[PDB]
């Protein structure tokens, strides 16, 4: 049970919640500043 | 020419020149934590 959850927990950050991405350095070199932040704000909801 | 760990995480990769295989080992980092008394005894502390 403690190894499955881990894994789980490990899993969740592939997911990119309806982002762009889900690798912050390519919102970074893909978007504006005004929008990429709300893609990382996404991702941040997600993973909190 | 790349390798996966049993998460799917970037382990090893072969050198682009050279088809040699490099091992890929995250950095260190870690918890620090002070070994303090009482201050009403004294004022040195220990880092581990
Ligand atoms: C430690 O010293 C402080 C003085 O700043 C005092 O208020 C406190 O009661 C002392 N603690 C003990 C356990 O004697």
């Amino acid at each position: 049970q403690n190894a499955q959850a881990l894994n789980t927990l490990v899993k969740q950050l592939s997911s990119n919640f309806g982002a762009i991405s889900s690798v912050l350095n390519d919102i970074l070199s893909r978007l504006d500043p005004p929008e990429a932040e709300v893609q990382i704000d996404r991702l941040i909801n997600g993973r909190l | 020419q790349f390798g996966r760990d049993i998460a799917d995480t970037t382990d090893a990769v072969r050198d682009p020149q050279t088809l040699e295989i490099l091992d890929i080992t995250p950095c260190s980092f870690g918890g620090v934590s002070v070994i303090t008394p009482g201050t009403n005894t004294s004022n040195q502390v220990a880092v581990l």
